[PDB]
């Protein structure tokens, strides 16, 4: 109707019709919203005059008004103005719409003010009304019972406190499986949902005090934490925990979870803390890893399958004198024949490998090392035939044997790096024979392995003598060695030195071994890897724009910030220099492991041009970023892609289905058996081109890799966190179309999938079935398997800690641990 | 028998409905599921009329029921009461469903989702009685119950939809009844009607449905009208927020042409006809829609004679509208000759018919018109023209009168003359050749503009459709 | 019965399902169809709507007329009385 005879009540000069109009307009408001909006400021002009006490009536009329307008913004401020008669609409079943817009608002002003310093509930930008309304929605939520509903707003408005309390309340020990698993809904969150790093990290940390009250939990969740941020402080105090109980079954457990998820650098400092905590000699073996590498050995000696007819079909297909033919069969085998050292390979084909020479011989002796990965007693000897000492015939022989001795010591190998250091040090003082620059390039790639993550400036200070040398083989390779021993540092000189000396230098081999290596260096800091980013990207050189991709990739690797990402897109359609396009299309997928739903869908774009360095890049990023569960789609889009006219696309596409399903069944999606074939068909073929027969014999050696017992783990569903050995291996596999020996380091990203059980005393479609068959234990388990098993109801072996669920070793109780049980031998114990 | 053809209507409707309880189970949607509801609409239309008076009252029954089918059934008594139908076995069932609202489920109570059902059943009682084409006390039933139980709680996105198409129907059969016979408290309950239309434009606000908020925003343009409210409808028109993006082309068609009128009655006669032609263009050309063609084209006719442009004589011949149209083709002839005593022939004579319609105040407007088309006519005659000469022809007053009528008409600019009051003439300002003026240059940048505008709708609506079926599985 | 060029909108829309009910909807909201009401309501049937050959029925197409008076009688009377004016000049 009309608004007309309400307006005059205003304008009537008497005090007493003046107080009654505010109640007349604010009755219909929901009727007259338009009409009234106009006279509007009438309404404001009643506020500003002290002769009312509905002042407080006549803001609320105005946020009414505002509201079936459109604009919800100022509805909110005279709302707050108000103050009361606005906590009566917050249950009707007509206006809510008003208080709900409350809700919001806190959120959008709560992460502003959060940045400059965590407090800011003393701040008069944020209004006192403002406070009580959203406080009393969180409280509704409780009133209804459910936590998650009220943990959830807690998270968007930057709270602390009330987060506090629901946890701390949550804690009664009813169950104690269930207030653990309040906890893990909200980890899980905090990580997917907030990607800022000041609020997330107060967030962990907080959530380890309401684990460590209770005296029995899952000791798991604390150490998510831990991984996390990387504090030793954290980290210690946990096991502080587990050593006032004085129980070995659960310390022994963890230790195995934290070597793999955790940086290296970690490791090497938390072990002296604890010795000087005291503890158990036991322990610290473990920390080292050592022990963790003969659990590993153990299983898959055991379990291994090869396909020797496959050995000899190779061998026929593809010629050991032509020496692209002889580099793919060596790589493809060693992959196969991974992770126990077994002479089969050599044995079998002893007069092929000698056939070859120049850098395809130098492959050869590297892959040696690839099939002898770990084996950490036996390393030496089966290395020991080629060494330098008993080895003069080749000079590719004698530095590939470092080089594929680098490999079995990876991140093991610090006595090692003593050794190799000698032979370094003596040929960096010379400008070397031909002889001298293969024999140190192969040390020098070989170093990078043993003392990677390990921090070492004296090994900076011994491969910064080579650069200088300025020996065109030997200097590209000691770039690389650099990069991978101070992985994760971001230390300034080293940073300096390397890009200064690729103006230095006129070679493309060198100046290319230090962009990619640069890479490295800012692994894990990703907007303090800026300044270097900008400096690269600005260079006139293409090669520094190789490298700047590269150095986005590793530094937001495993996180899907937007920044890093959009930079990647415009370098790479923006660019027409050939080696450039392709390496950014690599590098995002690098950044987007943490949401690899996503990869399929912004790559089929970049598919889609028809370039082929663009196309080969982009085979890379689905392979990389998918690399674990399969994906119907992922696949898809791969498969014309073998079909293509450009055959380096060929390559890349048939290595990157073999990354993505490295050991899936034929039952568990039947396109593996398929797709094996297809690798198969193309070596078969002989009218092909040798670059398509070399993309699918590499690949295939990949696709059977371990001998299908291991599977590549760019994040850890342990703790769910990411994996430093997985990425770094991948980069350098990216190396590989420019520089053969580095498909080795793919090994890196191999990390062996079962579950092993342990005594802990003296340490020796719609998948699903109600109907269960049994498991024997040290036998090989996936990833997706693992989570429909669980331990008997009456089991003789029941683990400490209910179980984790994902593939690792898990320490159980033996309810008799001094009664014989037949004992599967570990590797440790066969040698001495 | 009997059982046969109320059941076979009842399977029909069940259908329908499963099929979209299916489809707000998956995530609520708004499009898709309106199309189904659509057709279910104008089959139980259909045989509602069609087939007896109680193959509504058996679904009722059958389905659970707050208190409705009791009120159904009081419908039906009055008009020789029902009873057939009800006993188990119509009420022993509640009709296939796999388990969200199957009989055994519901029954049991292991489920109840009586959300989508009671907002269908509501669908039915508003069909059935304009069907009957009856109104008395059953308006004032219909709409005393359905109102405060779709307020006493939100509603999810689906159910929201078919509460819109319930208003249309409580506010058309009030209206109705006050022009069957007028009584005195049809006047006191308007003021009920109007409020419950624009407080449920605030409800749809916060659920963001966009189909709902634009159908209650043709309902309160067409409310203002027919009781007059000009004034607060015209605050309304300046702070909308119609979208037309899900919105069927009914409702489009039907916004434009409220527009119009409101324009028109504030002596806007430019935009109003902009909006009249917006309004044709939507509608079809069937005699479904021909009642509101014949409203649309007696303003679309009056809004010319306002400006002066002077509507087609083809246009009424054209069409077969001709008798509807018959008193705006005779104002067409008296406006353009410039005959003052045909344009009051044609006003006396029809008369009645110009009231009904409520645009005989609109027709009134148009006396002054007559004159100042007919000085616009002798001025383009006559370069220059005494004042007496007027005087004759258009059956005037004094010279001096004919000078104020000049004055004033080229304050707006529709003589384009100007007067010389010593030397006695009335001088014509055109001489055209604009082309040698600065002119054309403007023209032709605003129809680049128009093109540009089109190329853009284009963009977004043609590919929106493309993606819902290249994602959607059919392979 | 069609408005504007009666093809120009019968091929722009024809009948859907799912239309029909808010078409009928649109006719009932202005209360009629309005072209059986004008005859009971004025209580006659057409006779000015034979005001001229083309208004009747078009099966013809437009003049530009719309009073069809001969103009032969006025044209006549001219041109005699003239002439006689010429003759008494």
């Amino acid at each position: 109707t009309t608004a007309a005879p309400l307006l005059a009540l205003l304008r009537e000069n008497q005090d007493s019709v003046k107080t009654y109009a505010l109640e007349s307009i604010n009755n219909v408001v929901d009727q007259l919203w338009s009409e009234i909006s106009n006279e509007l400021p009438d309404i404001e002009a009643l506020y500003d005059d002290d002769t009312f006490s509905d002042r407080e009536m006549a803001a609320l009329i105005a946020s009414k008004v505002y509201y079936n307008l459109g604009e919800y913004e100022s509805a909110v401020k005279y709302a707050l103005a108000a103050k009361d008669r606005f906590d009566i609409d917050e249950k009707s079943q007509f206006v809510e719409t008003i208080v709900s817009k409350s809700i919001e608002m806190y959120v959008q002003e709560a992460s502003k003010q959060y940045t400059k310093d965590e407090q800011f509930y003393t701040k008069d930008i944020i209004d006192p009304k403002l406070t009580s309304i959203f406080e009393r929605m969180i409280e509704k939520c409780l009133k209804a019972s459910e936590l998650k509903l009220a943990l959830g707003i807690a998270l968007e408005g930057y709270r602390l406190d009330i987060i506090e309390s629901a946890l701390k309340s949550k804690l009664d020990q009813d169950s104690t499986s269930e207030n653990v698993k309040i906890i893990n809904y909200l980890l899980t969150l905090a990580i997917t949902t907030v990607t800022n790093s000041k609020f997330r990290s107060s967030i962990l940390r907080k959530s380890f005090d309401f684990l460590m009250n209770m005296p029995n939990c899952d000791y798991l969740t604390l150490n998510k934490v831990v991984v996390n941020l990387n504090d030793a402080g954290l980290a210690l105090q946990l096991f502080k925990k587990l050593k006032e109980e004085n129980d070995e079954g659960l310390s022994a457990q963890i230790a195995f979870d934290l070597v793999s998820s955790a940086s290296q650098q970690l490791l090497e400092i938390l072990v002296t803390e604890l010795t000087a905590q005291g503890y158990d000699p036991a322990l610290l073996n473990i920390l080292s890893g050592l022990p963790t590498c003969d659990y590993y050995n153990t299983f898959l000696l055991n379990n291994k399958n090869i396909d020797i007819g496959l050995l000899n079909k190779s061998k026929s297909s593809l010629d050991g004198k032509f020496s692209l033919f002889h580099t793919a069969v060596s790589v493809a085998n060693g992959f196969m024949h991974a992770g126990t050292t077994d002479n089969s390979f050599i044995k079998a084909n002893l007069p092929w490998l000698g056939k070859a020479q120049n850098w395809a011989k130098f492959t050869a002796t590297a892959s040696l090392g690839v099939i002898h990965k770990g084996n950490l007693l036996e390393g030496k000897k089966v290395m020991a035939p080629y060494l330098p000492g008993s080895r003069a015939s080749s000079r590719f022989i004698k530095g590939g044997s470092l080089y594929g001795l680098g490999l079995i010591y990876a991140g093991f190998g610090r006595d090692t790096t003593d050794y190799l250091k000698n032979i370094i040090v003596e040929n960096s003082g010379t400008s070397g024979d031909e002889d001298v620059d293969v024999l140190l390039h192969g040390a020098s790639l070989g170093i990078g392995l043993a003392a990677m993550g390990s921090a070492n400036i004296e090994v900076y200070e011994a491969l910064k003598e080579v650069l200088y040398n300025d020996s065109a083989t030997s200097g590209e390779a000691a770039a690389l060695g650099m990069g991978l021993c101070m992985l994760g540092t971001g230390k300034p000189e080293a940073i300096h030195d390397m890009f200064t000396y690729s103006q230095e230098t006129q070679h493309g081999n060198i100046t290319r071994g230090l962009a990619v290596g640069l890479a490295l260096i800012n692994y894990g800091r990703q907007e303090l890897a800026d300044d270097l980013i900008t400096k690269m990207l600005a260079s006139d050189e293409s090669l520094l724009r190789y490298g700047g991709a590269f150095t986005i990739a590793l530094a937001y690797a495993g996180t899907g910030n937007n920044s890093a990402v959009k930079r990647l897109l415009h370098v790479a359609v923006s660019d027409s220099n050939d080696d450039v396009r392709r390496a950014a299309v690599i590098a995002l997928g690098f950044v987007l492991l943490r949401d690899y739903t996503t990869v399929p869908r912004i790559v089929q774009l970049l598919s889609k041009s028809h370039n082929a360095h663009v196309r080969c890049g982009t085979a890379f990023a689905l392979g990389i970023a998918c690399a674990g569960k399969g994906l119907q789609s992922a696949i898809d889009v791969l498969d014309p892609l073998t079909k293509d006219p450009v055959d380096f696309v060929r390559q890349a596409a048939m290595i990157a289905l073999s990354m993505i399903l490295i050991q899936q069944t034929e039952k568990l999606n039947p396109q593996v058996a398929d797709i094996n074939k297809n690798f198969l068909s193309v070596i078969t073929n002989k009218h092909q081109e040798g670059l398509a027969k070399f993309g699918a014999c590499v690949a295939q050696g990949i696709m059977n890799a371990g001998g299908r017992n291991v599977t590549i783990q760019l994040e850890n569903a342990d703790t769910g966190t990411l994996d430093t050995k997985s990425v770094v291996g991948l980069v350098m596999f990216s190396q590989f179309w420019y520089w053969f020996p580095l498909a080795h380091f793919l090994s890196l990203s191999f990390t062996p999938t079962t579950v092993i059980g342990i005594r802990g005393s003296d340490q020796a479609k719609n998948k699903y079935s109600s109907k269960p068959y049994k498991v024997d234990n040290m036998t090989r388990i996936l990833p997706q398997q693992s989570r429909y098993i669980s331990f008997i109801k009456d089991d003789r072996f029941v683990p400490v800690r209910k179980f984790k669920g994902n593939n690792g070793v898990v320490v159980l109780r033996d309810r008799e641990p001094k009664e014989p049980v037949a004992l599967i031998e570990t590797v440790r114990q066969m040698k001495d | 028998l009997h059982h046969s053809e109320k059941k076979y209507a009842e399977e029909d409707q069940v259908q329908e409905l499963l099929k979209v309880l299916n489809e707000i189970s998956k995530t609520t949607l708004t499009l898709d599921p309106r199309y189904i509801w659509r057709s279910l609409k104008d089959l139980s239309s259909l045989r509602n009329q069609e087939l007896l008076n109680a193959e509504t009252l058996c679904f009722t029954v059958n389905v659970l029921y707050p208190d409705s089918s009791s009120f159904k059934k009081n419908l039906l008594k009055f008009i020789t009461s029902n009873h057939k139908s009800s006993v188990p076995g119509s009420a022993e069932l509640r009709n296939s469903y796999p388990a969200s609202f199957y009989s055994v489920n519901t029954e049991k109570k292991t489920i109840e989702v009586t959300a989508e059902i009671n907002c269908f059943m509501h669908l039915l009682v508003q069909l059935f009685l304009w069907d009957s084409k009856e109104l008395e006390q059953l308006v004032e039933f219909n709409r005393k119950v359905v109102i405060p139980n779709l307020l006493c709680y939100y509603n999810l996105r689906s159910l929201n939809l078919i509460n819109a198409k319930l208003w249309f129907y409580i506010y058309l059969s009030h209206e109705t009844l006050a022009r069957s016979s007028e009584e005195i408290n049809s006047d006191n309950q308007n003021i009920i009607l109007r409020s419950t239309m624009m407080k449920f434009l605030k409800i749809a606000s916060l659920k963001h449905d966009n189909e709902t908020k634009a159908m209650l925003i043709n309902l309160i343009l067409r409310d203002f009208l027919n009781n007059g409210e000009v004034d607060s409808a015209s605050d309304f028109i300046s702070k909308l927020e119609y979208p037309h993006t899900d919105v069927s082309s009914s409702l489009e068609a039907r916004y434009f042409f409220y527009l119009s009128k409101i324009n028109a009655i504030q002596l806007d006669y430019s935009t109003a006809n902009e909006y009249i032609i917006a309004a044709i263009r939507k509608a079809p050309h069937n005699s479904k829609s021909l009642g509101f063609l014949q409203q649309s084209n007696k303003l679309h006719c009056c809004i010319q004679l306002l400006m002066g442009d002077i509507p087609e004589l083809s246009f009424f011949h054209q069409s077969n509208m001709q008798k509807s149209l018959l008193p705006y083709y005779h104002l067409t002839k008296a406006v353009k000759l410039g005959d003052l005593k045909k344009f009051t022939s044609t006003i006396t004579k029809y008369k009645q018919l110009l009231l009904k319609d409520d645009t005989y105040q609109l027709c009134v407007r148009l006396r002054s018109n007559v004159i100042k088309t007919g000085i616009r006519i002798i001025s383009l005659t006559y370069k220059k023209i005494s004042l007496r000469d007027i005087c004759l022809k258009l059956n005037l007053d004094s010279e001096q009168t004919v000078e104020y009528m000049v004055s004033r008409a080229i304050r707006d600019g529709v003589i384009e003359a100007k007067i010389n009051h010593e030397d006695g003439f009335i001088e014509t300002t055109e001489l055209l050749n604009i082309y040698d003026s600065e002119d054309p240059q403007q023209v032709f940048d605003e129809r680049i503009k128009f093109a540009n505008q089109l190329h853009d709708e284009y963009l977004v609506s043609m590919r929106y459709p493309e993606d819902k079926k290249t994602q959607q599985n059919e392979k | 019965m069609s408005t504007d060029v009666a093809a120009a909108q019968a091929q722009s829309k024809i009948d859907l399902t799912k239309k029909k009910n808010e078409e009928i909807n649109k006719k009932s909201l202005e209360e009629d169809d309005e072209f059986e009401d004008f005859p009971i309501d004025t209580w006659a049937n057409g006779e000015t709507i034979k005001s001229n050959a083309v208004t009747q029925t078009n099966i013809w197409e437009e003049n530009w007329d719309d009073v069809e008076v001969d103009d032969d009688f006025t044209n006549e009377l001219k041109a005699e009385l003239d002439r006689y004016k010429r003759e008494n000049q």
